[PDB]
């Protein structure tokens, strides 16, 4: 088991989270100066090159050593909990690996990382060509995407459809486990994260050629399978009947930028109150969310700084 | 397709709408441009003004006729780029018909 | 200006989801001879013209940055459509080349 040491290490690491006043000074900066600014902080100890892809890799190396070792440093109930947050990034990693296997293109041009599923596991999966070999490799850690996969892949081996159904079964299983750890901050975070996911998923995956009801998930509020199909066709009249959410004020808006800003800023504030339950997974949950949103923000600023895009194109996003 | 420009703008040809994996490699991206169009089997060949082909004549002199998949100047970089008005007007009148 | 808008504000979050959008697409991008080639008689004989009309797609992209992605995928309309403009005006330019040469001669 055991979160005591883990929680203690994670608090010390908070001492080096990038502050809001960073991103104020940063907006006034071009790319060369942002890099000089960036190298002072802890991402800076992994910063390399003057190219943009070399920065992207430098973010990945920071994330590896400060977030991706975290399931490994603890066991039992603690490992399952840290795992559940990391699983969602593993789900991006599996989908990309699986696609490289199915479409016959290199291992390369995927985003991997270590956590529950290590760098070599993904390498082993790629190297097990047969779907059955593939299925057993993934069963080795025993992790919830395996158990979702075993059920899913029996029905159908159509790639885009495997992904979709892998997501729904994976989320039905997750929703229960995360509600079930009985931490009130995580449960409140979970209901909004789910409501938010159903909305967001419909925007991204419209025009895929798949079912609407293969993108629904357990934790959902006023939303139902019928409404998800309504949205996937492109109707925002679902939102004027959606209420009780704190997202209720993003209703009536068609502008993509303004909607996504509002969902994201709420979830940020929600997770930050996770320190009112630092016990358990609270403190690491808060940590993962703040460090992800800083990396996104590092990337938005860099691009804005290099290419001469407006100050306001990112200044609005960085202050919630 | 085969459309290429700067890196950031090259990303989205990697997705759908357009096909592409390149970016710059030369002055007009000759390394890719010539070699590629030799086959010409691509759905579209568009070379943006992010590379800038000053000798659009190199491709025409070598192809010796083909309007099927051959560069179309657009822009490929943002600086509130909508300057292909004042540029195209002068690019047409000067060499074809009477000057401005 | 709304084409480049989303485009340029994404590269580092993705760059391995090029794969994702093309895969998931159901004939959303023709890599070889997807164009709509047109035959067209003019002074300097049959010169072929053509318009950039192929399916391009709009908001079918996942991952990246939640807002910039969606936006970028919507931008695809503003590639396909706009390029047709130049597909028929620049090609006309070449037809009038012939005209001009034979004429001025």
């Amino acid at each position: 088991d055991d979160f005591a040491y883990l929680n203690a290490r994670v608090r010390v690491r908070r001492g080096t989270l990038l502050k809001e006043s960073f991103f104020q000074e940063a907006l006034d900066l071009s790319f060369a100066d942002f890099l000089r600014l960036l190298s002072e902080t802890v991402y800076g100890g992994e910063l390399a090159g003057q190219g943009l892809p070399d920065v992207d890799r430098a973010v990945l190396r920071t994330q590896a050593k400060l977030v991706g070792d975290l399931p490994r440093l603890v066991t039992g109930e603690a490992r399952e909990a840290v795992r559940l947050l990391l699983l969602r990034n593993d789900l991006h990693n599996l989908q990309a690996l699986l696609r490289a296997k199915a479409t016959g293109r290199p291992f390369e041009e995927v985003l991997l990382l270590p956590g529950t599923l290590r760098e070599e596991v993904w390498r082993q999966a790629y190297e097990a060509q047969d779907p059955a070999g593939m299925a057993q490799v993934l069963a080795v850690p025993g992790h919830p995407l395996a158990r979702a996969l075993r059920a899913v892949l029996r029905e159908t081996q159509d790639l885009a459809r495997v992904e979709a159904l892998l997501a729904k079964r994976f989320f039905e299983d997750v929703a229960k486990a995360a509600k079930g750890l009985d931490q009130p901050a995580l449960r409140d975070y979970l209901a909004l994260e789910v409501d938010a996911e159903n909305l967001r998923t419909a925007f991204k995956l419209q025009g895929s050629g798949l079912a609407p009801d293969a993108f629904f998930l357990k934790g959902g509020r006023f939303v139902d399978r019928v409404r998800f199909a309504r949205l996937m066709e492109g109707d925002y009249a679902v939102l004027d009947e959606l209420s009780g959410t704190p997202f209720s004020g993003l209703s009536g808006v068609r502008d993509l930028k303004a909607l996504e800003r509002g969902l994201r800023c709420v979830l940020l504030k929600e997770a930050k109150k996770g320190v009112q339950d630092p016990l358990g997974v609270g403190l690491v949950l808060a940590y993962v969310k703040e460090r992800e949103w800083e990396a996104v923000r590092l990337r938005l600023l860099a691009r804005r700084a290099y290419f001469g895009l407006p100050r306001a194109q990112v200044e609005e996003e960085v202050v919630c | 397709m085969a459309v290429i420009a700067d890196p950031e703008t090259a990303q989205g040809f990697r997705l759908a709408g357009l096909e592409g994996y390149g970016a710059s490699s030369a002055e007009e991206a000759q390394s890719l441009l010539e070699t590629l169009v030799e086959r010409g089997g691509y759905a579209l060949v568009a070379v943006d003004e992010a590379l800038l082909p000053d000798p659009e004549r190199a491709v025409e002199r070598l192809m010796r006729g083909r309007d099927l998949p051959v560069l179309l100047p657009i822009a490929g970089l943002k600086e509130a780029f909508q300057g292909h008005d004042v540029e195209g007007y002068m690019r047409e009148l000067v060499r074809k018909t009477i000057g401005f | 200006q709304a084409a480049k808008e989303a485009y340029a504000a994404l590269l580092l979050a993705q760059a391995f989801d090029g794969p994702e959008v093309v895969a998931g697409a159901a004939l959303g991008v023709p890599p070889l001879e997807g164009v709509e080639a047109e035959v067209e008689n003019v002074w300097g004989s049959k010169v072929p013209r053509l318009k950039a009309t192929f399916p391009d797609g709009a908001l079918l992209s996942p991952v990246g940055t939640p807002a910039y992605t969606l936006e970028a995928s919507r931008a695809f309309r503003r590639y396909a459509e706009a390029l047709i403009r130049v597909a028929n005006t620049e090609t006309r330019l070449k037809k009038i080349g012939e005209e001009i040469k034979k004429t001025t001669r």
